[PDB]
RNA sequence: CGGAAGGGCACCACCAGGAGUGGAGCCUGCGGCUUAAUUUGACUCAACACGGGAAACCUCACCCGGCCCGGACACGGACAGGAUUGACAGAUUGAUAGCUCUUUCUCGAUUCCGUGGGUGGUGGUGCAUGGCCGUUCUUAGUUGGUGGAGCGAUUUGUCUGGUUAAUUCCGAUAACGAACGAGACUCUGGCAUGCUAACUAGUUACGCGACCCCGGUCGGCGUAACUUCUUAGAGGGACAAGUGGCGUUCAGCCACCCGAGAUUGAGCAAUAACAGGUCUGUGAUGCCCUUAGAUGUCCGGGGCUGCACGCGCGCUACACUGACUGGCUCAGCGUGUGCCUACCCUACGCCGGCAGGCGCGGGUAACCCGUUGAACCCCAUUCGUGAUGGGGAUCGGGGAUUGCAAUUAUUCCCCAUGAACGAGGAAUUCCCAGUAAGUGCGGGUCAUAAGCUUGCGUUGAUUAAGUCCCUGCCCUUUGUACACA
């Protein structure tokens, strides 16, 4: 049957070209600098980085967060 | 059916151990009955068994609440390509 | 010593052949034996309907299941209760050893 | 989440959390002796089960 | 046992074993001519023949479906490694079993025998074996829309009493 | 089929009565009305406390909104420069659903977008069905083989007469040999001082201990025998056996001595049929419909209870043969700790009037509840014919139990308010012996719960041993212009 109300849309995932490339700032000398905060959880020791919002910090999986 | 691969393997690791597998008809399970090490719910289970059903791997029989599965040869050649394992050893229900 | 069995069953010569197969034996073997204890039956009544659905006549049935219970003690030590209850065992009759 | 809400039901009771384990339907359970079954499977596997019409 | 169940419980529970373990075999040896079991428990041992025709289909190759019979009984009632033991065994004088015939002739009629001449056939083998009497009643379907219901009837047959209980057999 | 004749049968029929319904209140179901929904099947016996249907969630099939794919598998694209899940903050939302909107972290080939296709459906179809149940039909009817009558459909056997609950037999007979049903069968109940047995039951005698004046009581303890009381096994006992009458002296009927019964009740119950009910019992199933903004599934709430009305099954009363208060005294069917299952029956001691709460115990059951100390009934005061101390509808305040959640009072208890109802019209239901009826106790529905149903126990009658008068059924004959009769 026809209806009044108009559907809600599916959330668009919004793809991101190369996420790795906005992790690091490389340097011409054998160095890397971390822009974001990893995460200090056990269950994710150093491999994984956090979410760098404009006014606090949160990691997704483990669910930390971190305000100012 | 998005499946975590170590409860893939597992499940797929009891078929290849024993042929003959048993379910529950049960969506909201937390843990398999028989293998209570994992995670390994019954939704996923049912699922797998199913989607090894639909393109004719396992024979199917029912008993009022459960789910049976008889592992054919040709299951057995897709589980050997699948784990990568030698021929040489073979399922608990051909043993003798 | 005091070695006492329990036969409970669902059919009822089965079990009296049962018992009497176990008072034959014991008096073979020769030892104290008291005699077999009847413990009284019991009905398990389930009353249903006839139809599956509930249009008719209000009908009604009596599933009756009969279940029955005995008791023989022993005076004697646990190799010869084996020995007796490892012989002549039958679906009908379900057997309980306690040692005590 | 999905998974918050999807088993958020309280199962400890009623006659909806028990079930035929035949028809595995919501009505007619023999829930006496542990049968947990409904009637019309309970006259149709009486013969099996052992209860017979005697009186 | 450290639970402690109780004996009208467990005579009731040893009920549902068998029907669902009849049921279970009644489905799954349907084309391999099932017609029945007789259960044994023992101490640590539970012993139970399968009654069925074509001993050679319900093995198969080398006991291979038999063994998956006792994983079945095995993973389904929790029984422990080899506690259960499963054994086939040819029924004597199948003509005379109900539910043999029964899945005879819906096999026949499955497999596009004609009514008539499938009755015929089952009537006659039955007689052939040697009977007190039959009733073949194929009930459904036939010729068209309308359900036409047939009756083969001929010989001894008793109807009410308590002879019915165990001196017939209904399929 | 006959408001045609001749017989027999039936308290779902009558006579004679007994208790009732229809009169009042309440509960449940149905129709109608209103509503987003008041989900729906069934409409005479054979629908209407029926679907085990005593629904706050679930059941739920209805409505209002929101998640998810649990769309398997195959084909064509996308993709590791990443196919696609999960995510607390702030707005939204109902919820601490990333369901969405702005910002980004994470999952790792399981997945996504289209086309075929499958699964699911308490969706429709019981006029497609299977199975089950009910009914025709609790009555005694139904069918081959051979032979006979008739061209044939058909008839005899399958009955003139007697008898029986019965096509049950006697006996004539174009019939003979037979078959299903009935009968026969199984279980339940009293008869056993005889057998088998008993520390999961008792009896008799003692050893004591307590009390009263040698004797009496003690479920207070333990033991030398036993099963009489308790239980369950083999049994036996009743068969018209005997006598006196009626009757072809056959089939059978009545009374009576002896005797526990000289007709206990239930189950099964023939051929053939129902356009009976059930697709809402099934992963029993055919056809049609939906299938991603779902008729799949889940969550939150409501509803299935709604109220100018009528009908059906039940409960309470209309009172002195009764109400209230104390004292006394008697059961058996039974049930009891769960695969998931998260939920058992309770002894005893304290807190409180009460519902109940707190602790250790017992019990998987002849062990513990429990000698199952249940009601009517028995005894003694209060009442005095007043809608009164009958009755408890309605309604307010409060306290606890079960559950995540009681509001539309889940249920239980205390106080108070105190309606109709003065034995009920036409009409109608059930029944004749431990029967009706009064009365209470168990199981199912159950977490909380019986105004229902099914079993069991106590007290326990009036009237009848007949009939086709009414309502129907079964044989014979007759008539038919009916054969969805």
């Amino acid at each position: 049957k026809s209806y009044t109300t108009p559907k809600k849309n599916k959330h668009k995932r919004k793809k991101v070209k190369l996420a790795v490339l906005k992790y690091y700032k490389v340097d011409e000398n054998g160095k890397i600098s971390r822009l974001r905060r990893e995460c200090p959880s056990d269950e994710c020791g150093a491999g994984v980085f956090m979410a760098s919002h404009f006014d606090r910090h949160y990691c997704g999986k483990c669910c930390l967060t971190y305000c100012f | 059916m998005l499946m975590p691969k170590k409860n893939r393997i597992a499940i797929y690791e009891l078929l290849f151990k024993e042929g003959v597998m048993v379910a529950k008809k049960d969506v909201h399970m937390p843990k398999h009955p028989e293998l209570a090490d994992k995670n390994v719910p019954n939704l996923h289970v049912m699922k797998a068994m199913q989607s090894l059903k639909s393109r004719g791997y396992v024979k199917e029989q029912f008993a009022w609440r459960h789910f049976y599965w008889y592992l054919t040869n040709e299951g057995i050649q897709y589980l050997r390509d699948y784990l990568h394992l030698p021929p040489e050893i073979v399922p608990a229900t051909l043993r003798r | 010593h005091r070695i006492r069995i329990t036969l409970t069953s669902r059919n009822v010569k089965s079990l009296e052949k049962v018992c009497a197969d176990l008072i034959r034996g014991a008096k073979e073997k020769n030892l104290k034996v008291k005699g077999p204890v009847r413990m009284p039956t019991k009905t398990l009544r389930i009353t249903t309907r006839k139809t599956p659905c509930g249009e008719g006549s209000k009908t009604w049935d009596r599933f009756q299941m009969r279940i029955h219970k005995r008791l023989i003690d022993l005076h004697s030590p646990s190799e010869i209760v084996k020995q007796i209850t490892s012989i002549s065992i039958e679906p009908g009759v379900e057997v309980e050893v306690t040692i005590a | 989440g999905h998974q918050q809400l999807y088993w958020s039901h309280p199962r400890k009771f009623g006659q909806g959390s028990r079930s035929c384990r035949v028809c595995s339907n919501r009505h007619g359970l023999i829930r006496k002796y542990g049968l947990n079954m409904c009637r019309q499977c309970f006259r149709q596997y009486a013969k099996d089960i052992g209860f017979i019409k005697l009186d | 046992m450290a639970v402690q169940i109780s004996k009208k419980r467990k005579f009731v529970a040893d009920g549902i074993f068998k029907a669902e373990l009849n049921e279970f075999l009644t489905r799954e040896l349907a084309e391999d001519g099932y017609s029945g079991v007789e259960v044994r428990v023992t101490p640590t041992r539970t012993e139970i023949i399968i009654l069925a025709t074509r001993t050679q289909n319900v093995l198969g190759e080398k006991g291979r479906r038999i063994r998956e019979l006792t994983a079945v009984v095995q993973k389904r009632f929790g029984f422990p490694e080899g506690s259960v033991e499963l054994y086939a065994e040819k029924v004597a004088t199948r003509g005379l079993c109900a539910i043999a015939q029964a899945e005879s002739l819906r096999y026949k009629l499955l497999g596009g025998l004609a009514v008539r001449r499938a009755c015929y056939g089952v009537l006659r083998f039955i007689m052939e074996s040697g009977a007190k009497g039959c009733e073949v009643v194929v009930s459904g379907k036939l010729r068209g829309q309308r359900a036409k219901s047939m009756k083969f009837v001929d010989g001894l047959m008793i109807h009410s009493g308590d002879p019915v209980n165990y001196y017939v057999d209904t399929a």
